C-alpha cells in the first residue's frame, strides 16, 4: 500500500527556484518510476518527468531545460527543481508513480498548490451566515492569499448538504464560501460550526453560527 | 509534438445509459506489442485516478462499467452505465513517445431531472460591520440545468457593480450544481438602503426566484 | 551496475553457424527486451527480443541471418547466425534498452561485444 | 527496404586541439522527432551513451557534451575536447524500424 505526499512552499516568487519534496511510505523508491505531474489553473495537465528507480531521469521536452528531479533512496523522497519561475508555472503539482505491472501512473499524491506570484501572505476574515423544513446556513472566507483554504463544519462531522464553492480571486485577494443545510429541528438547538484554515498564514478559525 | 485530441470537449448522459469518449493521437503510441494509452479519472479537489490502462486493461480495483479499446492512433473509453459518481473529467495519457503527454480532457455531465435553485440570502455579520465591510450573500443551491443568471437590487434598483461570483462542479450524489453570489458594499453605503434583493433566472421557471431582506 | 557479458571470440566455418550469448545482470532481465547489432566499420541493428514471451522483431536485412531466443532461467539472451561468408565476420553486441516504449528503446547499456571471424 | 531511415553523418572524420569546440550533425532522411541517441566508442571497446532524446545527458557524461535537434537535423557539440574524446562517434535513431545508425564520425 504505497503512498505518495508533496510538501514544499505554496508561493513562490517569479524568477525564483521552486522547490518540491515528495515523501514515499510503504514502497521503497529503489522500484518503480517515480514522475512530478502539474495542473493547471484552467486544468490543464502536464506531465513534467521522472527519476527511475535505478536513478536515470526523464525530462518532458518542454521543461527539458529547467527541471532538475533528485532522489534520497535512504529516505525514501525525491525532489523536483523548477528553475526561474514565472506566473505561468502557477499549478497543482502531483508525484505519482509508475510500476511495470501496467505502465501507467497508477498511485497519486492529494497534489500541493503552488503559487508564483509577488502578492503577499495575508490571513482570511471569517464571517458567519445566518438568516422551513430545512434550513442553510454558510461562512464567508474573505480576502486571504494565496490559495488554498480548507473549510469544515462541525469538525467534519457535517458532511452531507455542504456546498464550498471555488475560491474567486479579487485584487490579488480570495474570497471563497461554504454553505450548510440541516434540519430545523437541530439548529439552533444543536451548534453549527465552520473551521476554516489557511496554511500559508497558519490561520485556523472556528466560527459557531449564531441565530440573529 | 505527439498530440492527443480528446472528444466531444464535453457531453452530458443520463443516468444508467452509455458514455462514449474518443481520444486521437498524432502519431502511433504503439510500441513492443502494447498501445501505451492510458485513461483517468478526475474530480475536483482531487488527483487523477488510473481507470483503464495499457489501452484495454481494467485498472484493479475500478468498476467494469468502464472499458476501453482501440490501437495505434484511436482510442475509446466507455462507462456503461453512467452512474452520479461518474460527474468528473476524463484524460487520456500516452507514454510511448517523446514527449509524454495529456488529452484536453473530457467532462462528463450526468443528465438527470430539472430542478430549480434553492436560493437563500443572508444579511452581512456584525463582525465584518464592526470591521467597517458589508458583505451580502446570496446561496442558488442543487439546481440543474447548470445555466443560471443572478441579478442583485437594492431598493428596488439593479447593482452591478462590487458583485463576485463562484459556481460548483456537478455534485456527485445529487448531479445539481450551485452558486454562490456575494455583493460587497461599505458598511456606509449598506446602510443608507433598506432592501436588499437577489433573484435568479433558470430554465425551471418563467419568473425569477427571489429572495429578500430588509435591514 | 547493470552488466552484459557476452561470449568469447568465435572462428566459424564458411556455411557453418554459430550461436552467441549474453547473460545479463544487476536489473529484472524479464522486464526488459535485449536488441542485438553487428559492427564490420559502421553500427546495424539485427533485431529484438522480449525475454518474457520469446517475441521477436528483426530488421529485414537480418531475417535470414540470425535467429534470437533467451534463457529465463539463466538471464541468457542468445544469438544464433546461420550459414556464413566473409560478410558475417564482424563484432557482435547485446545491448538493453535504456526504458519501456518506443521513447525508452535507446541502447543504454552494451555488452563487451563478440568477435566472430569467417575462415 | 526503401522506407529504411538513414542517418546521414558528418563529418568522416576530423583533428583538432585540446580545448577546441567541434560539432557533429546528423540528418534523417524522415522526421524522428526527438528519438535519436550519441554514442562515443573507443577502439576495442563497445559504443558508450553519451546524449539521448536529442539532448538529454546520460548519468556521468560531462557537460561538455551536448545534444541538441529535432525532426530531421540533430547535432552532438564537444567542448573543451580532451584526449579522452579521442574516439568514434555515431547517432541513433529509434523512432521507426529498423533502427538505424550514422555512419561513425572519427575524432582524432
Amino acid at each position: 500500500e504505497v503512498q505518495l505526499q508533496e510538501s514544499g512552499p505554496s508561493l513562490v516568487k517569479p524568477s525564483q527556484t521552486l522547490s518540491l519534496t515528495c515523501s514515499v511510505t510503504g514502497d521503497s523508491i529503489t522500484s518503480g518510476y517515480w514522475n512530478w505531474i502539474r495542473k493547471f489553473p484552467g486544468n490543464k495537465l502536464e506531465y513534467m518527468g521522472y527519476i527511475s528507480y535505478s536513478g536515470s531521469t526523464y525530462y518532458n521536452l518542454s521543461l527539458r531545460s529547467r527541471i532538475s528531479i533528485t532522489r534520497d533512496t535512504s529516505k525514501n523522497q525525491y525532489y523536483l527543481q523548477l528553475n526561474s519561475v514565472t506566473t505561468e508555472d502557477t499549478a497543482t503539482y502531483y508525484c505519482a508513480l509508475i510500476t511495470t505491472t501496467t505502465y501507467a501512473m497508477d498511485y497519486w499524491g492529494q497534489g500541493t498548490s503552488v503559487t508564483v506570484s509577488s502578492a503577499k501572505t495575508t490571513p482570511p476574515s471569517v464571517y458567519p451566515l445566518a438568516p422551513n423544513s430545512m434550513v442553510t446556513l454558510g461562512c464567508l472566507v474573505k480576502g486571504y492569499f494565496p490559495e488554498p483554504v480548507t473549510v469544515t463544519w462541525n469538525s467534519g462531522s457535517l458532511s452531507s448538504g455542504v456546498h464550498t464553492f471555488p475560491a474567486v480571486l479579487q485584487s490579488d485577494l480570495y474570497t471563497l464560501s461554504s454553505s450548510v443545510t440541516v434540519p430545523s429541528s437541530t439548529w439552533p438547538s444543536e451548534t453549527v460550526t465552520c473551521n476554516v484554515a489557511h496554511p500559508a498564514s497558519s490561520t485556523k478559525v472556528d466560527k459557531k453560527i449564531v441565530p440573529r | 509534438n505527439i498530440v492527443l485530441t480528446q472528444s466531444p470537449v464535453s457531453l452530458a448522459v443520463s443516468l444508467g445509459q452509455r458514455a462514449t469518449i474518443s481520444c486521437r493521437a498524432s502519431e502511433s503510441v504503439d510500441g513492443y506489442g502494447n498501445s501505451f494509452l492510458h485513461w483517468f479519472q478526475q474530480k475536483p479537489g482531487q488527483p487523477p485516478k488510473l481507470l483503464i490502462y495499457l489501452a484495454s486493461n481494467l485498472n484493479s480495483g475500478v468498476p467494469a462499467r468502464f472499458s476501453g479499446s482501440g490501437s495505434r492512433t484511436d482510442f475509446t473509453l466507455t462507462i456503461d452505465p453512467v452512474e452520479a459518481d461518474d460527474a468528473a473529467t476524463y484524460y487520456c495519457q500516452q507514454n510511448n513517445v517523446d514527449p509524454w503527454t495529456f488529452g484536453g480532457g473530457t467532462k462528463l455531465e450526468i443528465k438527470r431531472a430539472d430542478a430549480a435553485p434553492t436560493v437563500s440570502i443572508f444579511p452581512p455579520s456584525s463582525e465584518q460591520l464592526t470591521s467597517g465591510g458589508a458583505s451580502v450573500v446570496c446561496f442558488l443551491n442543487n439546481f440543474y440545468p447548470k445555466d443560471i443568471n443572478v441579478k442583485w437590487k437594492i431598493d428596488g434598483s439593479e447593482r452591478q457593480n462590487g458583485v463576485l461570483n463562484s459556481w460548483t462542479d456537478q455534485d456527485s450524489k445529487d448531479s445539481t450544481y450551485s452558486m454562490s453570489s456575494t455583493l460587497t458594499l461599505t458598511k456606509d453605503e449598506y446602510e443608507r438602503h433598506n432592501s436588499y434583493t437577489c433573484e435568479a433566472t433558470h430554465k425551471t421557471s418563467t419568473s425569477p426566484i427571489v429572495k429578500s431582506f430588509n435591514r | 551496475q547493470v552488466q552484459l557479458q557476452e561470449s568469447g571470440t568465435e572462428l566459424v566455418k564458411p556455411g557453418a553457424s554459430v550461436k552467441l550469448s549474453c547473460k545479463a545482470s544487476g536489473y529484472t532481465f524479464t522486464n526488459y527486451w535485449m536488441h542485438w547489432v553487428k559492427q564490420r566499420q559502421g553500427l546495424e541493428w539485427i533485431g529484438e527480443i522480449n525475454p518474457s514471451d520469446g517475441h521477436t522483431n528483426y530488421n529485414e536485412k537480418f531475417k535470414s541471418k540470425a535467429t534470437l531466443t533467451v534463457d529465463k532461467s539463466s538471464s541468457t539472451a542468445y544469438m544464433q547466425l546461420s550459414s556464413l561468408t566473409s560478410e558475417d565476420s564482424a563484432v557482435y553486441y547485446c545491448a538493453r534498452p535504456w526504458a519501456f516504449g518506443n521513447y525508452g528503446a535507446w541502447f543504454a547499456y552494451w555488452g563487451q561485444g563478440t568477435l566472430v571471424t569467417v575462415s | 527496404g526503401a522506407s529504411d531511415i538513414v542517418m546521414t553523418q558528418s563529418p568522416k572524420f576530423m583533428s583538432t586541439s585540446v580545448g577546441d569546440r567541434v560539432s557533429i550533425t546528423c540528418k534523417a532522411s524522415q522526421n524522428v522527432r526527438t528519438a535519436v541517441a550519441w554514442y562515443q566508442q573507443k577502439p576495442g571497446q563497445s559504443p558508450k551513451a553519451l546524449i539521448y532524446l536529442a539532448s538529454s545527458r546520460h548519468t556521468g557524461v560531462p557537460d561538455r557534451f551536448t545534444g541538441s535537434g529535432s525532426g530531421t537535423d540533430f547535432t552532438l557539440t564537444i567542448s573543451n575536447v580532451q584526449s579522452e574524446d579521442l574516439a568514434d562517434y555515431f547517432c541513433l535513431q529509434h523512432w521507426n524500424y529498423p533502427y538505424t545508425f550514422g555512419g561513425g564520425t572519427k575524432l582524432e
